[PDB]
Order: structure tokens, then C-alpha cells, then sequence
């Protein structure tokens, strides 16, 4: 979580640095609106349901998913439906990972490799 | 007033003031644009300007009906305009510099008419009336030429027609970021200003006018006619 | 107001609603300060859309005919929820706002729209 | 032999280093390696024109038509961005007859002669306007 | 300052002269920005008048004797009415300015006026 | 920071140093929005001042040294006036800025550039 966190308090404050760049974004750069649309992105990720506390696999998969490349195909109105497609896509088919993510709370390059590969798969193979 | 009002209004003159700077930054940015476009066209005026001097130094002896000037009368106008607003009042001020002109020019008892490009031209100036050929509004930025080829042929025939004789235009120079300024100068009569250029370097030559020796040329005016109106014309939307 | 009590359309009307009207609530001091010509076309449908909700939650009452001498409706629960989410979704465009004052069920507002 | 050769549209311009071959219709090809001599002025069809710079490199270039001049080590082409090398003047005002004077005879009717009518009622405007 | 107790006539004659005062207090600034060149007609005899008026609001007092030749004026209210409503009518507007200038009541003004 | 308490070219200094800083200061804004460059050397020279200025107030400190291995750096007011006044004057405009990070006196930041 401390290593992942960094890329979203970024991202969101940039996001309060220009939003009013909205209406004008054709206007803009290529690096702003980049900078925007992940924005937006990271700012609908934040929204979550009452009863349905996330665990802490959970947390790092989805901000892993965001930190990277990974949600910048997904349309702005259906990113909460794809973030839990996602994590549901776990605790099915890796549940051993998240366990063990779950018990140490390590970061190690060989987890970093299995959460790539996941989402990869899930990417490719599965549909939300 | 009460303490709540004031704690609202001061968080709302806030968002407005970030509204403002976005739309500041998004001007600039559309200004410099603009300049890039008018140094990327200013070349093509350059040798416009060159080939018409060539072409004339060459058949002095023949001139067309478009370097000839009657007596003035009937004269005509061209204005150009913004589509939106918070210009700070450019607009007004060329359209106040219109209508003293035209004041004095009806002193001298000679009617008028007109046309129009912009949009708060038509909107607001046309309220008040007058004589209008043309007006074609929302072009846009980086308008193209099939968008205004019309509304300058219109406002030319009346002249070629010889029921104007005079055709002036009106628009906004940029001399600095800060400076604008109106302008109205005539290009219809094209009176002849700076000839002394390749006299003294040979250029005796000319040209052996294969197609037409005194016939082609006049639709060259026409394109000259198309050029400097638009060269103008993208001139106003940088100041804007 | 709970998914798991009036269901699921009912709740996402609801904020939809909401969401809309909040919204419009924060584009007045924009338009005081800049032109209505200087929004987005999706905050104009907003506005818009807004505005004819607003007059939409207007209706007559029974009790209330001595002082206007209308007389009442009511209106059920699958009416009003049909109209809403017929407005939400952008049909209704048309019609002027004006029709929206105290009429009852929408099939009233589609025939006022003709007089005024 | 070629040193340069300029088209100029609205807004574009192209380089031509000892050209090889140049190819324009309706004069034979006229253009290639720079003639230099009997400096002429033509009316370029709108048809395309083949480039041959150095080696054999081709690439075509398509003109819509315009003016070509021609002198000893100078090339000179003022382009179209669209067909009206045929000086058309109906179809060109076919749109004026709808949006010129249509467009503001349906805003505004007034159809009146200005002779700078009003002029105080402007003047007046003026100073309105410049409250602020 | 009620028609009711001093009556029609000075009620009529007051709020008039204060029209007059508002319309070239807001045409100051226009006044500023360039002279009467660029001002149009009936404006122009708005601003004399206003300057007329302006400067005959001027008296001098007997406190002042001392230092004044004259012994002060003591007007009627009746020659104040007469002499207010004549110059609103326009009929005063030949009178050359400076006349009404701490010459008290406006027939002493005329005599001013005709001795320079 | 008077000239009395002080000494004259301290205040002189100091004044000097804070006039370049406002001068930055307020050339931000018109590289950010207007553009970078188009304008003039004095200008460009004030930035590249500002800067330089600005990397030469940061020093290491001796509260430090256990984390990261550099020992601390005093240095006496003298160095300090020497060193500005130097800046100030003209004679490092070819000394790369990057010298003027963490180092503490001037003859260091003289040995940090040529060593690199």
C-alpha cells in the first residue's frame, strides 16, 4: 500500500490542479489531457458501496490495475463496473495469491509478476 | 449581510476565478496558435505582392478595369466581426470607427452599402439597418476560403456592375499582444503605392504571355481580390 | 430510500434526479457572471432538463381549490415514476417548459402542450 | 540546372532541389530540369503533377489548378485549394442568393437604406455599452 | 416636500431641477470623456442649464458684510419660485453664465447680466 | 535589516537580493501563460540570477550527517556577503547552477564547478 499509493495522490492532485479544462480539452496538449482523462478516471475508482469493505489484496490489485496503463481503454461511466469484474475475477481463479498477499502484506518482484499476469488474463480472456 | 451568505459567495467567486484563468491560459494558447497561422501565411502575401509588381512592371501599357477610378460614388464597405463575446468591445469600437466614416462619407452626400462577416454585425449593427449585399456568419476559426469566396464576389460584381465604386474594408490590426487597433483601407481602387522594385535589377525580360498576352491577367486580380481579404480576415480572429 | 426497499429502478431515479438538480444548482453564478452562450451544450441540456423537472413536482391539489378553483389529482406511484425516467432519458426535449405547471400525470402534460 | 521550384496554396509551400522530371498536363511537361529561358506566365490544370527530384524518386502532387511562371533559375506556381480555375461566378454566388442575403433578409427585414440613420441612437448605444 | 402641504405648484417646480442635477451628474463622466463636441443635441442644454442652476444656488449673507460692499439678500420665497421656473422653461437660457454667480435673486441677476 | 544596526552594504545587499527575488517573482506568470522567451535579455539574465540565488540558499546541516554521510557545513556571515555580493556583481554567469546546490561556502561552489 505505501508503494502503491503515491501514483493516485498524484493523479489526484493534479486532477484538482486543472478540471476546469474540461469543456476546452480538445484545446490542450497531448501530456494535459492525458494528465485529465486519468484524472477522471482515478477520481470515479474512489467510489465504492455501503456493507462491502474491500480487503487489502483487493486494494492492491485495483490500484495496481490503475497505476499502470490498464484503465485507460474502459469508458468513464463504467469504470465501478469494471473494477469489480476484476476483483471478482480473483479470489475464483488466485485465491491462493490473494491469500498470501492477504496474511504478509510483502512486495516482491514475483507477486508484482503474478498481478501482471492476472490482469493480463482477464484483460484478454473475460468481458465486463 | 449574513454570515452565511458571505461564506457561500466568497467559495463561488472562487470557482468563477479558476473559470477565468482556464479560460485566460486557453486564449493564449489559441492566440499563439493564430500567430503560427498568420506567419505561415504571411509568404504567400509576400509573393503575391511580388507577381502582381512583376506582372505590372512587365505591360504598363495595358492596365485593366480594376487599376481604373472613376469619380466616387455609391461607395461600399466590408466588415468583419466576432461570433462571440467578452472581447472587451473590439467590435464596438471598429463598428463606432465605421459609422463616423460613413458619417462624413453621407457629409459629402454620397449613399452607401455594405456587407457583413461577422456575426455581432448582423446580430446587433443590423438592428439599427442599412444597405447589405452579403452576410455570412459562423465561420469559425481557421475559416477556409470556399466559406467566404462568395461574400466577397457579391460586394466585387457590384462594382464590376459599376453601381459602387469605392469598396473599403474594416478590420482589426495586431501590433502587440496588448495592441490592437482598427483599420480601414481600400483595396478595390488598388492605386499603384511601391514600384520601384526590380526596375533597377534587369526583369526586362518579362514574359512571352503565351496563353493571353492582355487577357489572363484580370483573373489574377481575382485572386489577389481573394487573397487580401482573407489575409485580413484570420488578421481580426488573432486580435480577437 | 434504500435499493433493497424500493427496489432498483426507483433508487437509480432517484439519484439520477438528484444528481441533475445539483448540478444545475451550481451553473447559476457561471451564467450570472458569464454568458449562456459560454457553457457546454451538455450543461445547457442540463439546465434545460432541470428546469422542466423543477416544474415537473408541481401539481394540484384536492384541498387547496378555494384559492384556485382547480381541481385535484393524484397520481400513482408507477406514473410518476414512467414520466421521470421518460424525462431523464431525453424524450420531452421538445415540449416547452410552460406545460409542466400542475398537470397531474404526463399523458395531461402531452395534451396541454397542445394550448400552451 | 534546378535549384528550387515554389507552389503556394492558401497556406503550404514545397522545396524541389535539381528536380529530374517534372510532369504538368496541357503543356507537354513543359516542367523538368529548370529550362531557364522565355520567362512565361500559364494557366495550370487542375490535373496532378509527377515529381522526380534525384535518382528516381517519384511522388505526385496534386494540383486543383492555378497560375504557373516560369525565368531563368526561378519556378513559380500560386495553387487552388479547390476546382475554380474557370472563374465561375453563378455557382459561386449560388450560396450568396441563399446565405448572404437570405440569411440576414430573414433575421432582419428592415430592408432600409442606412445613410448613417440613427447616428445619435449609436452614439447613444455607445455610452450605454460602455458602462461596466 | 409633499404637494398635499405646500402645494401643486412648488412640487412640480421641485423634483425637476433635481431630474436636471441626476442627468448631468451621470453625463459627467461622458463630459469627461470629451466636451460638448461629442455630445448630441438636448444634452448640451442640459449641461448649461445645470450649470446655471449649480451656480445661482449662490447668495451672499449679511454675516459676510464685513467683507462684502453689498448688505446680503434676503429673497422671498415667491421670487425663488418665479425665478426657478423661468429658467426651466428656458426662457433665461440667453442670459450669458457667471450671471447667476453670488448675484443673489435672478433679477438682480439680470441686471447683472445686462451690465456685463 | 537598517542600515544603522547593520552596516551599509549588508542593507544594500540584502535589499538588492530581495528586489531580484520579487522581480522573479512577478515574471513567472507571463512565461507560464503569455509564453517562454519573447523578451528581452535583462529579463532572461534576472531569471537565470533568481535561480542561481535561489539553489545557493540551501546548505546541509551537522544534525544530518548520521543519515546521510555529508558532514555539516557553518559558514561565517563574511563568506556569505562575499559570496552574494560575487553573484550579484556579475562574475559567476558561466558557473553551472547545479554547483550551487548543498554546498555550502563560495570557494565551494568554486571547487564542486571546476571538478565537474
Amino acid at each position: 500500500i505505501k508503494k502503491l499509493s503515491g501514483g493516485i495522490r498524484t493523479a489526484l492532485a493534479q486532477y484538482r490542479e486543472l478540471a476546469a479544462f474540461a469543456q476546452f480539452a480538445s484545446d490542450l496538449d497531448e501530456a494535459t489531457r492525458k494528465q485529465l482523462e486519468h484524472g477522471q478516471r482515478v477520481t470515479e475508482l474512489m467510489k465504492q458501496k455501503q456493507y462491502a469493505p474491500y480487503s487489502i489484496a483487493d486494494q492492491a490489485v485495483s490500484v495496481y490495475a490503475s497505476n499502470e496503463g490498464y484503465m485507460a481503454d474502459v469508458e468513464v461511466k463504467k469504470i465501478v463496473d469494471f473494477d469489480a469484474a476484476l476483483i471478482a475475477y480473483f479470489r475464483s481463479e488466485y485465491a491462493p495469491l490473494m491469500k498470501q498477499i492477504d496474511e504478509t502484506g510483502d512486495y516482491n518482484k514475483d507477486i508484482e509478476a503474478a498481478i501482471k499476469a492476472g490482469i493480463e488474463s482477464f484483460k484478454a480472456t473475460q468481458t465486463y | 449581510a449574513n454570515l452565511k451568505e458571505i461564506r457561500a459567495k466568497v467559495a463561488s467567486i472562487k470557482s468563477t476565478q479558476k473559470i477565468t484563468r482556464a479560460m485566460q491560459m486557453v486564449a493564449a494558447s489559441k492566440m499563439r496558435r493564430a500567430q503560427e497561422r498568420m506567419a505561415q501565411g504571411r509568404p504567400y502575401a509576400d509573393n503575391m505582392r511580388r507577381v502582381i509588381a512583376h506582372l505590372v512592371q512587365a505591360n504598363p501599357e495595358y492596365k485593366h478595369r480594376y487599376m481604373v477610378d472613376r469619380p466616387v460614388k455609391r461607395v461600399g464597405y466590408i466588415i468583419v466581426s466576432s461570433d462571440r463575446g467578452l472581447a472587451g468591445g473590439l467590435n464596438i469600437n471598429l463598428f463606432k470607427k465605421v459609422v463616423q466614416h460613413v458619417k462624413a462619407q453621407q457629409e459629402q452626400s454620397i449613399e452607401v452599402q455594405f456587407a457583413l462577416i461577422g456575426q455581432k454585425a448582423v446580430s446587433f449593427f443590423k438592428n439599427y439597418g442599412g444597405k447589405v449585399l452579403g452576410a455570412t456568419t459562423q465561420i469559425g476559426d481557421a475559416p477556409s476560403l470556399e466559406q467566404l469566396t462568395g461574400s466577397v464576389q457579391v460586394m466585387l460584381d457590384a462594382f464590376d456592375k459599376g453601381e459602387l465604386d469605392r469598396i473599403y474594408l474594416v478590420s482589426n490590426g495586431f501590433v502587440n499582444a496588448m495592441t490592437q487597433k482598427p483599420k480601414v483601407e481600400q483595396l478595390v481602387p488598388l492605386a499603384p503605392a511601391e514600384e520601384g522594385d526590380d526596375l533597377n535589377r534587369t526583369y526586362g525580360w518579362d514574359y512571352i504571355y503565351e496563353p493571353e498576352a492582355e487577357e489572363l491577367l484580370n483573373g489574377l486580380l481575382v485572386r489577389y481580390i481573394e487573397s487580401m481579404v482573407y489575409q485580413g480576415v484570420i488578421e481580426n480572429v488573432a486580435c480577437e | 430510500l434504500d435499493p433493497l426497499v424500493v427496489g432498483q429502478e426507483h433508487y437509480e431515479i432517484a439519484r439520477a434526479v438528484q444528481n441533475v438538480l445539483q448540478r444545475y444548482k451550481e451553473l447559476k453564478d457561471i451564467i450570472a457572471i458569464l454568458g449562456m452562450d459560454e457553457l457546454a451544450e451538455e450543461d445547457k441540456l442540463v439546465v434545460y432538463r432541470a428546469r422542466k423537472i423543477q416544474r415537473f413536482f408541481s401539481q394540484p391539489f384536492h384541498v387547496a381549490e378555494v384559492f384556485t378553483g382547480a381541481p385535484g389529482k393524484l397520481v400513482p406511484l408507477k406514473e410518476t415514476i414512467r414520466g421521470f425516467k421518460g424525462l431523464l432519458a431525453g424524450e420531452y426535449d421538445h415540449i416547452p417548459e410552460q406545460a409542466f405547471y400542475m398537470v397531474g400525470g404526463i399523458d395531461e402534460v402531452i395534451a396541454k402542450a397542445e394550448k400552451l | 540546372a534546378t535549384m528550387q521550384c515554389d507552389v503556394v496554396s492558401v497556406k503550404e509551400s514545397i522545396y524541389s532541389g535539381a528536380v529530374t522530371m517534372l510532369i504538368a498536363k496541357g503543356a507537354g511537361g513543359e516542367l523538368g530540369i529548370l529550362p531557364g529561358h522565355a520567362p512565361l506566365v500559364t494557366l495550370l490544370q487542375p490535373g496532378p503533377i509527377r515529381v522526380l527530384l534525384e535518382n528516381g524518386t517519384e511522388e505526385i502532387v496534386y494540383v486543383s489548378g492555378g497560375v504557373l511562371e516560369v525565368q531563368p533559375h526561378v519556378v513559380t506556381v500560386l495553387a487552388d485549394t479547390a476546382i475554380r480555375a474557370d472563374n465561375l461566378d453563378e455557382a459561386a454566388i449560388l450560396e450568396a442568393r441563399k446565405n448572404a442575403e437570405q440569411l440576414l433578409a430573414n433575421q432582419k427585414s428592415d430592408l432600409d437604406s442606412a445613410a448613417a440613420l440613427a447616428a445619435l441612437a449609436e452614439t447613444a448605444a455607445q455610452l450605454e455599452t460602455i458602462r461596466k
